[PDB]
RNA sequence: AUGCUGAGAACUUUCCAGAGAUGGAUUGGUGCCUUCGGGAACUCAGACACAGGUGCUGCAUGGCCAGCUCGUGUCGUGAGAUGUUGGGUUAAGUCCCGUAACGAGCGCAACCUCCUUAGUUACCAGCACCUCGGGUGGGCACUCUAAGGAGACUGCCGGUGACAAACCGGAGGAAGGUGUCAAGUCAUCAUGGCCCUUACGGCCAGGGCUACACACGUGCUACAAUGGUCGGUACAAAGGGUUGCCAAGCCGCGAGGUGGAGCUAAUCCCAUAAAACCGAUCGUAGUCCGGAUCGCAGUCUGCAACUCGACUGCGUGAAGUCGGAAUCGCUAGUAAUCGUGAAUCAGAAUGUCACGGU
C-alpha cells in the first residue's frame, strides 16, 4: 500500500501556524510536537526537527521531495 | 432378486453396488474402468481375486465409491469384489484368505497430536 | 498500579463519546459520488474536535485478573481461567470429546 | 491434567447450564463472576458449596447451598431482599433465591474446607486436629478420605507430603468420584492453603 | 532379544507378471506422484528390451549371479582387533546387495528420458559387466585375511 | 421446527416432549432428522512455566433438530415452549 | 483510593492562545425525593493524610528408564537389615513356585463391526423430468458426514517348563492373540531489612539503544540438464457470520475500492485450483534458475504516507559441483515436498498448518 489513493493533504489544525505563514517571514523554526506531523506540498522550503526528547538536528530541504516520513533527517536508530 | 448392497469404504465412504450377474463386466463411480482411470497400474490389481475366483464370466461388477485422493480409492477397488457376492453364496468362502483385503486399515491419519510433528512422526531432539 | 487499570477502562465511554457523527463521516468517504470540490469538507471530521475518537489504541484482556494474552472471542476471560471454570461449571458445553 | 473436566456429562451436571447465540454466547458470561466473590470474604457461615447459576425463563436462577439457615434465615424473608439487593445490582440480571436442605451436612468437601481456616489462624494445633477432622465425620457413610497436606506445617522450608490418609480413595477413576476443595486463607505467619478430599461412595 | 517381527511380502503385480519385481515401487517413489511413475515402474520395463532381443523378466532375474557377494561385513570384538565375519549366507542377505545398489548408480549417467536413466543398467548383467560388478569382486579377495576367523575369536 | 440447544443430552429429552405430545391432539408431526458431533477442535495451555510442547484438546459442541408441523394449529408449540427447557435451553420454534 | 466544605447536579466543554491537553466565552437547561424542612451524584477545586515500590531480594514466604516407602513381626548390642533375596518369567516391584516373613499404599497395569427412527430447503440407488447443473413431488429400502451403543479374547485344544507364570503355534474367516539435580519471580494470588517521602501524587516528555571487526544450536530448499519463461486438465469450496464475511467484477497481463447472487447460510466472499497425457525451438551450463543501495510512482483505512512497502512486468549487479575432518540420527504405517476459514463484532499472527492420497 501507501500508494495515491490518498491524493491531498487538507489537515485543518495541523495547520494553523504553517498556511497563515505565508506572509509573514522566515525567521523562526516551525517546531513540531509528533514523528508523524507533516505539511504541505506546495510549500516547499520549510524546517520541521524531529520530535523525541532531547535534542534537535540539521534539517536541509530542497524541492524535490515527494515521497515519505520525515525519519532520514535524524535517523530511526541514529548510531549511539 | 440379486438388487443387492454392497459397500466399500476408504476415508469415510458410504458405496453402492448396482450388482447383478453377467460376464465380468467392471465400471465404477458412473464411469468405466478405462473411462475415470488409465495413467495407472492400480486398475488390475483387482484382478487378483477376480480371476482366482473365476468370476470373470458370471457377474456384472459396478461399485461406486467416491471421496480420498488419486490413488486413495484406488485401495477401495481393493475391497468391494467379494462382498456383495458373499451374500450370495458360501462357494468362495474360505477361499479367500489367502489374498486378505477386507480390513479398514486403522493405521491411516488418526487424531493430531501436539509436540510432535505429525501423528507419530518425531520432531528434532537432541 | 492504581493509575492505570482505571484510566484506559474508561475507553468505553469516550472512544464513542460521540458515537452519531463517527458513522455519519466515515461510510461516504468509501463511496466515490464526492466532487472534485468536495475533498476538504469530509475532512473537518475527528480530530480537533477531541482526539478520543479513533480506535488504535485500546486492548482486550481479562475481567477479574486483566491479562491481556490467552483472550478468545468466546470469552471475556483468559487461559488462567478455562482450567479452573468448567470444572467449577461456569462455561457451558465446553466437554472432552475426539 | 484436569480430572474434573471429564465428568460434564453422564455422572454429574454442569453448574452454568444457560445459551445465548453464537455471537451472543459472553453477555451473560460478564454476571458469572461476582456472586462467588461475596460468599468468600463475608458470608463464611454457613459456608457454600456449589452454586447452580442458570437463566430460566425472563431473570436467573442462582441457588446457595449452604448448611446453617437459622443464621441467614430470620422471621420471614428478612434478608432475602438482603441477598436479592447486594447481589443483583452489579449483576445484570435478577434472581429469585430459593433455599433447600442439606441436613447431614459432613459430606460435602468444601463444608469442611471452609471450616478449619476459622480454626488455624489462633494458634490451635497444626496436627491433633487435621487428624480429628475426619476422625467425627466418619461414623455412618463414607468409607475412607484422604489428606494431602503438602504446605507450611509450622516450619518454613517444609516441603513434607504429609501422610494424613484414613482409608480407601483412589484418585484416578471417574465412577469413583474426586471432591477438591483448596480453600486459601492467611494466617499469622505462612500462606497455608486448606485442601480437602472427602471420598462418598461410588454411584 | 527377540524378534517380533514377521515378514510379509505382498507380490501382485498387475500387468507384468513377475515374481519378485512387483511390490519395488519405493525408490521409484521419490516422495512424489505415481503418475509420474508410470513410465519408469513397468514404461521402464518397456524401455529396456526396446534395444534389446529378450523378455525383460530374462535379465532381471539372474542379477543373483554377479553382483551378490558371499561373505558379509559386520563388525565383531573378541579382545582386541575388530573380527568380521565371513559365512555362508542365507539368500536374503546377498541377494540384498543384488538389487537396489544396481540401480543406486543413476545420477553419473545423467542422460536423455527420466525412464532410462534409472533403466538403463540392467541390460548389463548378461556378461555382468556393469558397476555393481567391480564391488562385488573387491569383496572375495578383501576376505582372504578374515575367512579363518568363524569359529576361533569369531 | 428448529432449535438452538446445546449437545446429545439436551436435545434429545427435549424433543420427547414435542412429537408425543403433539401426536395427542390429533395432528401429525414428522419424526427426528439427525445431526452428528460438530467437529472443532481447540488448543490452549496449562503450564505454569511458559512451554511450546504443551497443548491440549476441548470442545464445544451445538446440535440442532429438524422437524416440520403438517397441518399447523399446534397449541404444542407456542404452550409448550414453556415447558421444553429446565435450566439453560433456549427453544427456538418454527412453523413448518 | 480518600474524610470535611462549593457556585453550578451531571451534559455541552465542538470552537480560540493548542504548530500540543484544557482552565474557560462555556453558544441552551434546573434539575430531584415534596412532614414543602431536608437530601444527594459531578468539569475543576483550597487543607490534613496518603495511595505509587516502575531498583534490591527464590536462601527464615511457590502449592496442583523404572523404582521408592509405611505398618506389623522377627533376627541384630545397635545403626541397620528381612520383606524387595533366590529359581523359573515379565513393557514392568509383571508374576508362578520356593522363602521369617505377612498384609499394604504409591509408579507400572486399567481409568479419559450391532440400531429402531432417521433427511422441511442437498439431489436421482425408486424414477418421470432436467440445461442428464437435477426446477421438484419421491429419495425412510438398491441411503446423505451418526447421539448413543453387544466392542476385540489368557478365549480355547496341543508340544516345553515344577505344569506355571508366561513363552512358542491353530481358530473362525476376503478381522485375531496384547521418589529424584544449595541455580529462572520478595513481580500476574502472594510477601521482607532500606528507600521516592514539593515524590516514579506533574506530565503536553527539549532523543543520543544495529561502526561488520567473528565463531556460530549447525536443523526446507541443489548438485544446471528432464533441459531454461505460462493465462490451460475428470478438480478445492463450508461455517462464526443483527458495529460482520467483503460476488461473475464493469477494473484485468495480475489490481475483483462504487458493485454486490449469500444479510442469520444441506447456500456462499479468499470460489480459482489437484505433482498425468507426447508438452513446444534446441536434446547433458557456476551460466538465457541469478536482479541485495539507483519502483520511481498508480480515483482503496480516511482530517495523520513532504529524499523508505504489498501490487514480483523480469531491461539486471555473482559466490547452489557427491557433504571428506566426523557426527543431528531410521527395525512399520514408518525415513516422506498439495493450504488454515472466522475479533472486545475493521480480514499482511511462517521451522511443530484443519487432508501431505506415497
Amino acid at each position: 500500500p501507501r500508494s495515491l489513493k490518498k491524493g491531498p493533504f487538507i489537515d485543518l489544525h495541523l495547520l494553523k501556524k504553517v498556511e497563515v505563514a505565508v506572509e509573514k517571514n522566515d525567521r523562526k523554526p516551525i517546531k513540531t510536537w509528533s514523528r508523524r506531523s507533516m505539511i504541505l506540498p506546495h510549500m516547499v522550503g520549510l524546517t520541521i526537527a524531529v520530535h523525541n526528547g532531547r535534542q534537535h538536528v540539521p534539517v536541509l530541504v530542497n524541492e524535490d521531495m515527494v515521497g515519505h516520513k520525515l525519519g532520514e533527517f535524524a535517523a530511526t536508530r541514529t548510531y549511539r | 432378486a440379486t438388487q443387492n448392497y454392497g459397500t466399500g469404504r476408504r476415508k469415510t465412504a458410504t458405496a453402492r453396488v448396482f450388482l447383478r450377474p453377467g460376464t465380468g463386466k467392471i465400471s465404477i463411480n458412473n464411469r468405466g474402468l478405462d473411462q475415470f482411470f488409465g495413467r495407472e497400474t492400480a486398475r488390475m490389481v483387482v484382478r487378483q481375486p477376480l480371476e482366482l475366483t473365476e468370476t470373470v464370466e458370471k457377474f456384472d461388477i459396478f461399485v461406486t465409491v467416491v471421496g480420498g485422493g488419486v490413488s486413495g480409492q484406488a485401495g477401495a477397488i481393493r475391497h468391494g469384489i467379494t462382498r456383495a457376492l458373499i451374500e450370495y453364496d458360501e462357494t468362495l468362502r474360505s477361499s479367500l484368505r489367502k489374498a486378505g483385503y477386507v480390513t479398514r486399515d486403522a493405521r491411516e491419519v488418526e487424531r493430531k497430536k501436539v509436540g510432535l510433528r505429525k501423528a507419530r512422526k518425531r520432531p528434532q531432539y537432541s | 498500579k492504581e493509575s492505570m487499570k482505571n484510566r484506559e477502562l474508561k475507553r468505553q465511554l469516550t472512544v464513542a463519546k460521540y458515537a452519531k457523527k463517527r458513522a455519519e463521516l466515515k461510510a461516504i468517504i468509501a463511496n466515490p459520488n464526492s466532487s472534485a470540490e468536495e475533498r476538504w469538507n469530509a475532512q473537518v471530521a475527528l480530530q480537533k474536535q477531541p482526539r478520543d475518537a479513533s480506535a488504535s489504541r485500546l486492548r482486550n484482556r481479562c475481567r477479574l485478573t486483566g491479562r491481556p494474552h490467552g483472550f478468545y472471542r468466546k470469552f471475556g476471560l483468559s487461559r488462567n481461567k478455562l482450567r479452573e471454570a468448567a470444572m467449577r461449571g461456569d462455561v457451558p458445553g465446553l466437554v472432552k470429546a475426539s | 491434567v484436569h480430572p474434573n473436566g471429564i465428568r460434564l456429562g453422564i455422572v454429574k451436571e454442569h453448574t452454568s447450564v444457560w445459551y445465548a447465540d453464537r455471537k451472543n454466547y459472553a453477555d451473560y458470561l460478564f454476571a458469572d463472576l461476582k456472586v462467588r466473590e461475596y460468599l468468600q470474604d463475608k458470608l463464611k457461615s454457613a459456608s457454600v458449596s456449589r452454586i447452580d447459576i442458570h437463566r430460566p425463563a425472563q431473570t436467573a436462577r442462582i441457588t446457595i447451598h449452604t448448611a446453617r439457615p437459622g443464621i441467614v434465615i430470620g422471621k420471614k424473608g428478612e434478608d432475602v431482599e438482603k441477598l436479592r439487593q447486594d447481589l443483583t445490582k452489579q449483576m445484570g440480571v435478577p434472581v429469585h433465591i430459593n433455599i433447600e436442605e442439606i441436613r447431614k451436612p459432613e459430606l460435602d468437601a468444601m463444608l469442611v474446607a471452609q471450616s478449619v481456616a476459622q480454626q488455624l489462624e489462633r494458634r490451635v494445633m497444626f496436627r491433633r486436629a487435621m487428624k480429628r477432622a475426619v476422625q467425627n465425620a466418619m461414623r455412618i457413610g463414607a468409607k475412607g478420605i484422604k489428606i494431602q497436606v503438602s504446605g507450611r506445617l509450622g516450619g518454613a522450608e517444609i516441603a513434607r507430603t504429609e501422610w494424613y490418609r484414613e482409608g480407601r480413595v483412589p484418585l484416578h477413576t471417574l465412577r469413583a468420584d474426586i471432591d477438591y476443595a483448596t480453600y486459601e486463607a492467611h494466617t499469622t505467619y505462612g500462606v497455608i492453603g486448606v485442601k480437602v478430599w472427602i471420598f462418598k461412595g461410588e454411584v | 532379544r527377540r524378534r517380533v517381527a514377521a515378514k510379509r511380502e505382498v507380490l501382485a503385480d498387475p500387468k507384468y507378471g513377475s515374481q519378485i519385481l512387483a511390490k519395488f515401487m519405493n525408490h521409484v517413489m521419490e516422495s512424489g506422484k505415481k503418475a509420474v511413475a508410470e513410465r519408469i515402474v513397468y514404461g521402464a520395463l518397456d524401455k529396456v528390451k526396446e534395444r534389446g532381443k529378450a523378455d525383460p523378466l530374462e535379465t532381471f532375474e539372474k542379477a543373483l549371479d554377479a553382483i551378490a557377494p558371499l561373505v558379509e561385513v559386520k563388525s565383531r570384538r573378541v579382545g582386541g582387533a575388530t573380527y568380521q565375519v565371513p559365512v555362508e549366507v542365507r539368500p536374503s542377505r546377498r541377494n540384498a546387495l543384488a538389487m537396489r545398489w544396481l540401480v543406486d548408480f543413476a545420477r553419473k549417467r545423467g542422460e536423455k528420458s527420466m525412464a532410462l536413466r534409472l533403466a538403463g543398467e540392467l541390460l548389463d548383467a548378461a556378461e555382468g559387466k556393469g558397476a555393481a560388478v567391480k564391488k562385488r569382486e573387491d569383496v572375495h579377495r578383501m576376505a582372504e585375511a578374515n575367512k579363518a576367523f568363524s569359529h576361533y575369536r569369531f | 421446527i428448529r432449535l438452538k440447544a446445546f449437545d446429545h443430552r439436551l436435545i434429545d429429552q427435549s424433543t420427547q416432549e414435542i412429537v408425543e405430545t403433539a401426536k395427542r391432539t390429533g395432528a401429525q408431526v414428522r419424526g427426528p432428522i439427525p445431526l452428528p458431533t460438530r467437529k472443532e477442535r481447540f488448543t490452549v495451555l496449562i503450564s505454569p512455566h511458559v512451554n511450546k510442547d504443551a497443548r491440549d484438546q476441548y470442545e464445544i459442541r451445538t446440535h440442532k433438530r429438524v422437524l416440520d408441523i403438517v397441518q399447523p394449529t399446534d397449541k404444542t408449540v407456542d404452550a409448550l415452549m414453556k415447558l421444553d427447557l429446565a435450566a439453560g435451553v433456549e427453544v427456538q420454534i418454527s412453523l413448518g
